RNA sequence: CUCUGAGGAUCUCAGAACUGAAGCGGACAAAGGUAAUCCGA
RNA sequence: UCCUAAGACAUAGGUUAACUCCUUGCAAUACAAGAAGACAUUCGUUUUCGUUGUCAAAAGGGAAUGAGGUUAAUAUUCCUCAAGCUGGACGUGGUAUAGAGCGGUAACGCAAAGAAACCCGGAGACGUCAGCAGGUGUCACUGGAAGAGUUAUCUUUUCUUUUUAACAUACUAUGGCCAUGAAAUUGGAUUAUCCAGAGAUAUCGGCUGUAUGUAUGGCAGAGCAGCUCAGAGCUGUCAGUUGCGCACCUGAUGACCCUUGAAAAUCUGGGGGAGACAUAAUUUCACGCCAGUUCGUACCCAUAACCGCAUCAGGUCUCCA
């Protein structure tokens, strides 16, 4: 039974301070620090709360090493908002300026 | 350490200080090259390709054998 | 240690005598009941896959396992074999047809019993 | 009741082209053996004529006025089908070709609307009944 | 200790018989009860 | 070292015989306090936007590294080998445009595909408990090979080794989406809940997200185990199975509150299109060139390196099993 230790002067267990077991080339258990798992990207508008789909889930560094395509998506708000969303909003302004012709043509 | 599959790139890349690493296993071999930031692998199982590959040798680039 | 793994295996030590823990304690009863609805639901899926059962008879016996109405794996198959055999339709009935109904059935069992039989003679 | 009609102005609601505004040319009810759903073949603006001043220049007003179309399919399913319509802006039973579509010639029927859309919309002409609809087909939609 | 049956996939449970200085949670581990009275819930 | 917290202190203003004292992030009991750009490139000129500070975390946030080898004493630091990050600056190829990629119905896709003010986002960024699922490490078992223990008797025996780092490419991964079609003899589904005409189930359907997964590269040349030779040499490191087992991590849930569980720096995305530019201009593609400063790194962390007048039966916060 192979027992570790931790490299890194903290001692004490945080969720920043995470350790795996790795198995070493030379036969060693060797401890290896493991990074913090981060949230999915969701849609920003009020109440909608969905996951995006086809941007990458990564740590907030790895976001400047990535390709433009993880970054984004090809919609009119393809970061920022899902296709409901979207959609929702072309129909809702559309229909709104109608209504708001008419009542200008009702006024005049 | 990258590898490569498709013999093209590999020659694109030692036909772009160059030396060519090649080193035998029992049923495969390697080919090596250096570069700075990456290093090179192809492997191949059958003589021909390995052969081939040993003609594909140019002056420009020293062989090593381990 | 692995000569006794043998003799418990071939059940010689256990005993009322060598047991320290409670019945949930060595294996909670949880666990039994998980395995056993598993085993149920993976049983009516390959049914309903199969078109042996229908998304009605499905549903029932589905509520049927979890509602503890079916011990053994072969006990939801005998009554699965009901459910075809007996038409599904028991409602709304005289006891004239309910006598009627029930020896239709025990002739059939009957029946198939014999041919289940003859078969396995031939063969 | 039903509007499906060569030159009804439309929006696109989800898609790469998803928010911008193009006309029916084509509507099939039940598709072909190659897209199985209901769709419409639509003509229109995908970059809209950016905002002109009375204080530009020639170069400059002239510039500004480029639109950009495509010419794509969508399910109706994805169209906003605005009651705004346009069926004399050009002949895009002529300007569309099944051919050219799938025989590669994109590029082309892009370049003959580039043409045909930018001419007419500088020559846009204010008492037409059939202009207050162009100007909102050439119009940015804001969500 | 010698057998028997039941629960599952592409380890639990129950039966019977035999055998010992009637012993067998054999070490380890591991509540003594009952009925009243007074306080404080 | 940077960031913010509970907090704290200047500055400004006021109080005191005076010392001292009172306010300040939701920043002021203050307030003619700032930042940026460009040309200039000093000033100056000029333009733009603007109310005003700092310190407090060696368990919180927090750009990127690993395996092997070496010393008498250091090593994720030195050596060898293999990687990544940030800031520079051009070189060579390549994207895009006479305005600014291409494909799919759609989710979405693809080495690359123009830009300022301005406004909004995402990640960072989070409680406790309960059970489910998966992965890693460990433990167990199976055939093969090398070594070792036992051998009066028995034992095709008993033990041992049988390893794979960060990182590169491709695939799979508990969820969510998109089509097509709509469900009553209602169905679907979990251990548990729970979902559906506000579109369930279902299709040789499709898209997408997470590896402490698989394959190959790394890589065997290293490490490990044996056997020789007199520092050189040779051989093997192979192929499987299962677990309500255990520790950790992850995934999808559930329960709970007169509790409801930081912030900032940092990385990144969206909406907007004022400017810039023909021998031109600008662009999150490749491959190449340059740099990474300062301080801490020994050793004890306790029935003898700490505090208990001590080499004291006391006391003193963690991880691996
Ligand atoms: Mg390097
Ligand atoms: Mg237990
Ligand atoms: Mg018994
Ligand atoms: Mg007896
Ligand atoms: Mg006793
Ligand atoms: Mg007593
Ligand atoms: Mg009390
Ligand atoms: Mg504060
Ligand atoms: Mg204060
Ligand atoms: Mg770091
Ligand atoms: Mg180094
Ligand atoms: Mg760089
Ligand atoms: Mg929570
Ligand atoms: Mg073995
Ligand atoms: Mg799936
Ligand atoms: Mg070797
Ligand atoms: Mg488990
Ligand atoms: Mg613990
Ligand atoms: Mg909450
Ligand atoms: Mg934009
Ligand atoms: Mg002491
Ligand atoms: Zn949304």
């Amino acid at each position: 039974a192979q027992r570790i230790t931790y490299r890194r002067r903290c001692s004490y267990n945080t969720r920043s301070n995470k350790v795996r077991k790795v198995k070493t080339p030379g036969g060693r258990l060797v401890a290896q620090y493991v990074k913090k798992v981060v949230n999915y990207t969701k849609c920003s508008e009020a109440g909608c709360n969905v996951a995006l789909n086809g941007i990458a889930q990564v740590r907030p560094a790895e976001y400047a090493t990535i390709a433009r395509s993880a970054k984004t998506v090809s919609r009119v708000y393809g970061g920022e908002l899902c296709h409901t969303c979207v959609r929702s909003r072309i129909i809702r302004a559309f229909l709104t300026e109608e209504v708001k012709i008419v009542k200008r043509k009702m006024i005049s | 350490p990258k590898e490569i599959t498709d013999i093209k790139k590999f020659m694109k890349l030692w036909q772009n200080k160059k030396v060519v690493y090649v080193k035998t296993n029992k049923r495969i071999t390697k080919f090596k090259l250096r570069g700075k930031k990456y290093l090179y692998t192809f492997k191949t199982a059958d003589p021909k390709i390995a052969k081939g590959i040993k003609d594909a040798i140019p002056a420009t680039y020293s062989k090593i054998e381990i | 240690a692995r000569a006794f793994l043998e003799a418990k295996r071939k059940g010689r030590h256990t005993g009322s005598g060598k047991r320290k823990g409670t019945r949930n304690a060595r294996m909670p009863t949880k666990v039994l009941w998980m395995r056993r609805q598993r085993v149920l639901r993976r049983l009516l899926r390959k049914y309903r896959a199969a078109k042996k059962i229908d998304k009605h008879q499905y549903h029932e016996f589905y509520l049927g396992s979890k509602g503890n109405l079916y011990k053994n794996k072969t006990v939801l198959i005998e009554a699965i074999h009901v459910s075809k055999a007996d038409k599904i339709k028991s409602d709304k009935l005289t006891s004239q047809q309910e006598a009627r109904r029930a020896k239709n059935t025990a002739s059939r069992a009957k029946r198939n019993e014999k041919a289940q039989i003859v078969a396995k003679v031939d063969v | 009741a039903k509007f499906l009609k060569y030159g009804r102005v439309v929006i696109l609601l989800q898609g790469r082209f998803a928010g911008k505004k193009a006309v029916i040319v084509k509507s099939s009810e039940d598709g072909t053996k190659d897209r199985k759903f209901g769709h419409v073949l639509v003509a229109g603006v995908e970059r809209s004529p950016k905002k002109v001043t009375k204080r530009m220049g020639s170069k400059k007003i002239q510039k500004r006025t480029s639109v950009k179309p495509f010419i794509k399919y969508v399910n109706l399913n994805h169209i906003m089908p605005t009651r705004y319509s346009v069926k004399e802006l050009c002949d895009f039973k002529e300007l569309v070709k099944e051919d050219k579509i799938k025989n590669n010639a994109k590029s082309e029927v892009r370049d003959t609307l580039k043409k045909v859309f930018v001419e007419k919309y500088r020559t846009i002409n204010p008492e037409e009944k059939s202009a207050s609809h162009t100007k909102f087909f050439f119009s940015k939609l804001r969500f």
